């Protein structure tokens, strides 16, 4: 849509060498082999990898010099937003299983809300564990019936 | 509220010896003491981490740090 | 009840009655009032004990032999540097295997005791072994000296579990003298020995 | 004790445990692979 | 009845009346008994598919490997060419394999619904266990006894431990199933997962 690859930005690579030269404007305020000197310089060499790592991926900068991101599904931009969205889901889907799954065992009890001040940590363990396979267990627990109340 | 007295008489001395410690190991004093004028007095200094060092200007005296 | 104690004339805790083995009524900060927490921190120490006379045993033995002129081993602290036919990792990914399965034996039984007193393929043979931590049976008693007179066994349990003790103040004190003076531990006794006034700090 | 164990597994105790375990976890993946964007696997 | 863990109490859903039991489920997937029956099937079905799988991406490298023939290996099986293109022996499986499996599932739904032949009403196969045909699908009649049927479990499960093996093989070092087992052979302590 009007972008360009970082690789043949002229502005990408105007930002890189204006942030270079800011931070070599301090380097020449110490002794070179001083502790403030040694730790300046390994902020250049993380600034070049930066760069070129933001290069090597294909990302698109627009007129700005700035990478957008492009989450309409293209297959050569699924590391921008689909990968990272299904481990979110999947986490988010231990933690809320985890969650539910403790509740239920504990309603049963005479005084269930003294269980949710002081954690059973012996009967948590054990369903954490179980967290791993919830997709499976929520397609299973659908199609039972026994989901929703 | 005898004892709560010493309680809080106890917390004011270990944030003193935090503070005296602090300028002993991770500040410009002595470069400060042969310059007061010129010199930004620093007892701070911040970790690498996910590019925060930003905050670590140059106070003068060969250190960086935040100003205190 | 009229035991000698750690600290005479003081009173010992109620939790301690003095039938375990190597009891002396040493418990101040309680670490252990719940029978569950005796138990395991019993089995800890029994098994504490026993791999330090293991490993005790391997440190000043080679090391006298070697000052003596018997051997040339080197010093135990630089062990792990020495040339070997194998990657380290590899030899403590088998070491883990191994132990993993004897370790996981040893906690099947303390949890149910008497689950893993049969062979898994040759049902025939089997453990003797009563009580937790004590397995006996051939293949770890073979001399019978564990089965007797409960005064007999009490007494040898309670001079075990002394030498461990001693065993592991002695193993953590070799490792401290040789990180502060820089030496061999017999080096040491022998500057110790040569002039005991000045050779300390 | 019982009473330490007890008091360990309180709520904001084993809270403050697991946010300052997840907060070492994060920083240690963040300083592992600093400057990310996109996933190039 | 065997025990996956000496000291651990089984759970109770597991009866020991099914083939190839052992007690083990330490996250409890088959607490409600109706997903038990569906698990199993499932098991069942992909032990024999993955058994067929690894005999068949096996077999043919050790027969090159050592001489008899000359075919390449089980990943690069795709370049070759055949006689006719991907997409029409595709085509051909897709609706070949969409009979079987409904007639599979229809089965699972309702045990003994699909016995009779659809074309002639004549022929059918015996009554039995859903999972298990019988009849023209065991054609030397063969003794179905429980000893059987807990040598087939097993036999799955090992295929299918196998076949992950093989794909991770692959996918890391890059090599052949079989000439990984040579390489092994040659120096067993210096060739492991250890080094690569
Ligand atoms: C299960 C299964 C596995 C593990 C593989 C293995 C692979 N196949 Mg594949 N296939 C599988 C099903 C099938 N393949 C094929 C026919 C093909 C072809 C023609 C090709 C593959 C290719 C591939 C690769 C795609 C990445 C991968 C190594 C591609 C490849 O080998 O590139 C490296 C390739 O060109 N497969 C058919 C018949 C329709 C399958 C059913
Ligand atoms: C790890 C080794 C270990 C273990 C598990 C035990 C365990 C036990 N001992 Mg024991 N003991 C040991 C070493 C050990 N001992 C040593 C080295 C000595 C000689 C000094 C003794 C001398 C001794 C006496 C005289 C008596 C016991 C007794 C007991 C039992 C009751 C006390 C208890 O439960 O406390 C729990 C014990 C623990 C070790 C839990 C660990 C708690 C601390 C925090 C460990 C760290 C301490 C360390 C010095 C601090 C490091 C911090 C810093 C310096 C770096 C219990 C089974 C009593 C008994 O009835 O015996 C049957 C008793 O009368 N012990
Ligand atoms: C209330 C008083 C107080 C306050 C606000 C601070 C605050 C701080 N101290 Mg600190 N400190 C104090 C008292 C105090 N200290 C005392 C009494 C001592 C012993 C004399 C120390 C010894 C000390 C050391 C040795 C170090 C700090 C460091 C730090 C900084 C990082 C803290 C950290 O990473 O914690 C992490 C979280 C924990 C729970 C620990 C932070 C600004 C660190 C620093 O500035 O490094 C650049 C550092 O290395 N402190
Ligand atoms: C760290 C690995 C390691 C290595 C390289 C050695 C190496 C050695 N041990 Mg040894 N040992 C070890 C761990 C190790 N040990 C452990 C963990 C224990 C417990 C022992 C207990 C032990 C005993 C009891 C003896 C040795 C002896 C020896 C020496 C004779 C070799 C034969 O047998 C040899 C230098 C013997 C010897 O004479 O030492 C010189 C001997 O009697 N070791
Ligand atoms: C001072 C050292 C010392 C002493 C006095 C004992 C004494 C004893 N041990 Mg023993 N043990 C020791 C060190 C020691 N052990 C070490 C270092 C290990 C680890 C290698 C073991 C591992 C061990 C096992 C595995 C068993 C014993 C058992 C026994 C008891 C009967 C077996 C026996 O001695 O006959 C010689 C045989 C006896 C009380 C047995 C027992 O109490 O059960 C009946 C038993 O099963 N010990
Ligand atoms: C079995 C226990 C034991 C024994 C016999 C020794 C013996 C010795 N140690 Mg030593 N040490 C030990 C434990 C032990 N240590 C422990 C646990 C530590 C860590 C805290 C140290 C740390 C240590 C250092 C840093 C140094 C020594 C040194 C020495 C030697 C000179 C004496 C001295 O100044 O020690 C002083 C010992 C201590 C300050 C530790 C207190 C003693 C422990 C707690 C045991 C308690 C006594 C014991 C119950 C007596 C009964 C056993 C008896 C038969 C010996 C001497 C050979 C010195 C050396 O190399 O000689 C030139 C030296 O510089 N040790
Ligand atoms: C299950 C299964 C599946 C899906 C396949 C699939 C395949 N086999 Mg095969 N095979 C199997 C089991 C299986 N085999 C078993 C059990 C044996 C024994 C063999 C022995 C075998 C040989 C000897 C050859 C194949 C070949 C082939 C490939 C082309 C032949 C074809 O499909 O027509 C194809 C990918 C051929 C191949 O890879 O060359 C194209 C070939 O030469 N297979
Ligand atoms: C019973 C099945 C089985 C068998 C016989 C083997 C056999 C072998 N594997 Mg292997 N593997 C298996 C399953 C199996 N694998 C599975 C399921 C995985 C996925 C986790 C792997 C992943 C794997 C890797 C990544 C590598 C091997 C390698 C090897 C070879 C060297 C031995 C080794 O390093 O062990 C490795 C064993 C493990 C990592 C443990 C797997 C779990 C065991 C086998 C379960 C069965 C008991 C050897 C021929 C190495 C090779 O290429 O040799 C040169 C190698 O780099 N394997
Ligand atoms: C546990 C221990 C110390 C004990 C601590 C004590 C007293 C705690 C006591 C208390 O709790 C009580 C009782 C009651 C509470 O109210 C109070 C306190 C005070 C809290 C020491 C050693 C503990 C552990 C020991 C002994 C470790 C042994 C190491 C081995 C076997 C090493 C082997 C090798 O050396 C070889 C043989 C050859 C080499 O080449 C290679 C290696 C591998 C180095
Ligand atoms: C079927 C199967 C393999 C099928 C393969 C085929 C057809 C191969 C075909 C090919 O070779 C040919 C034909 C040609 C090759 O050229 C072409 C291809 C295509 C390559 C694998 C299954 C593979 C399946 C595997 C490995 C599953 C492992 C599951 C496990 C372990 C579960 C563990 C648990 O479930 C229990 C155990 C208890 C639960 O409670 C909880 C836990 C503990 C979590």
């Amino acid at each position: 849509s009007g972008l360009t690859p970082c690789k043949d930005s002229k502005q990408f690579a105007k930002r890189e060498k204006q942030q270079i030269k800011k931070l070599e404007s301090s380097l020449k305020l110490y002794a070179p082999e001083s502790a403030p000197a040694l730790a300046l310089n390994a902020q250049i060499e993380k600034t070049k990898r930066r760069f070129d790592n933001y290069g090597k991926y294909g990302l698109l900068c627009g007129s700005d010099g700035l990478p957008h991101l492009i989450v309409n599904g293209d297959q050569r931009h699924w590391g921008e937003f689909i990968t990272p969205g299904i481990l979110f889901l999947y986490i988010a889907g231990w933690i809320g299983w985890v969650g539910r799954s403790y509740l239920i065992a504990i309603s049963g009890e005479k005084k269930p809300a003294m269980k949710e001040i002081i954690i059973d940590v012996p009967l948590a363990s054990r369903i954490i564990f179980r967290g791993f396979i919830w997709p499976v267990a929520a397609y299973r627990e659908f199609l039972n019936g026994d989901l929703i109340a | 509220v005898f004892s709560a007295h010493f309680g809080q008489l106890s917390i004011i001395f270990l944030w003193l010896s935090g503070m005296y410690f602090h300028g002993a190991r991770f500040s410009n004093y002595e470069a400060w003491l042969s310059d007061p004028t010129h010199i930004g007095p620093s007892a701070q200094v911040v970790w690498p981490i996910v590019g925060q060092e930003i905050l670590n200007g140059d106070v003068g005296g060969g250190f960086r740090g935040i100003q205190i | 009840p009229d035991r000698p104690i750690w600290f005479p004339g003081s009173t010992p805790p109620e939790w301690l009655d003095g039938s375990l083995p190597g009891d002396f009524g040493f418990d101040p900060l309680g670490l252990s009032s719940d029978p569950d927490s005796l138990k395991w921190n019993v089995q800890a120490e029994i098994v504490h004990c026993r791999w330090a006379m293991l490993g005790a045993a391997g440190i000043f033995i080679p090391e006298f032999l070697t000052k003596i002129g018997i051997l040339n081993t080197p010093s135990w602290y630089t062990a792990g540097e020495q040339e070997y036919f194998t990657d380290k990792t590899t030899l403590f990914v088998v070491e883990l295997i191994l132990i993993g399965w004897a370790e996981g034996r040893r906690w099947a039984d303390i949890i149910k005791p008497g689950s893993v007193n049969t062979d898994p393929v040759f049902p025939n043979n089997k453990l003797t072994g009563t009580d937790v931590g004590y397995p006996g049976g051939l293949w770890f008693d073979p001399l019978g000296w564990g089965s007797g007179s409960p005064a007999k066994l009490k007494e040898l349990r309670t001079k075990e579990i002394k030498n461990g003790r001693l065993a592991m103040l002695a193993v953590m004190g070799a490792w401290f003298q040789h990180i502060y003076t820089g030496t061999g531990p017999i080096d040491n006794l022998f500057a110790h020995l040569a002039d005991p006034g000045h050779a300390t700090i | 004790m019982r009473d330490l164990k007890t008091y360990l597994s309180v709520a904001p105790v084993l809270s403050t445990l697991w946010f300052g375990s997840l907060a070492g976890l994060l920083i240690e993946i963040n300083r592992l692979f600093p400057d990310a964007l996109t996933f190039p696997f | 009845k065997g025990e996956w863990l000496p000291g651990l109490a089984s759970p109770d859903y597991l009866t020991g009346s099914l083939a190839g039991d052992n007690g083990f489920d330490p996250l409890g997937l088959a607490e409600d008994p109706e997903n038990l029956k569906w698990f199993v099937q499932a098991e069942l079905v992909n032990g024999r598919w993955a058994m067929l799988g690894v005999a068949g991406m096996l077999l043919p490298e050790v027969f090159t490997k050592i001489g008899i023939i000359n075919v390449p290996e089980w990943y690069d099986a795709g370049k070759e060419q055949y006689f006719a293109s991907s997409s029409t022996l595709f085509v051909i499986e897709f609706i070949l394999f969409h009979y079987v499996e409904i007639r599979r599932w229809q089965d699972i739904k309702n045990p003994g619904s699909v016995n009779q032949d659809p074309i002639f009403k004549q022929y059918s196969l015996p009554k039995g266990e859903v999972g298990y045909p019988g009849g023209i699908f065991n054609p030397l009649n063969f003794a179905p006894t429980q000893e059987a049927k807990e040598k087939e479990l097993a036999n799955g499960r090992l295929a299918m431990l196998a076949f992950l093996g093989f794909v991770v093989q692959h996918n890391v070092t890059g090599k052949g199933p079989f000439e990984n087992l040579l390489q092994h052979l040659s120096d067993p302590w210096h060739n492991t997962i250890v080094q690569t």
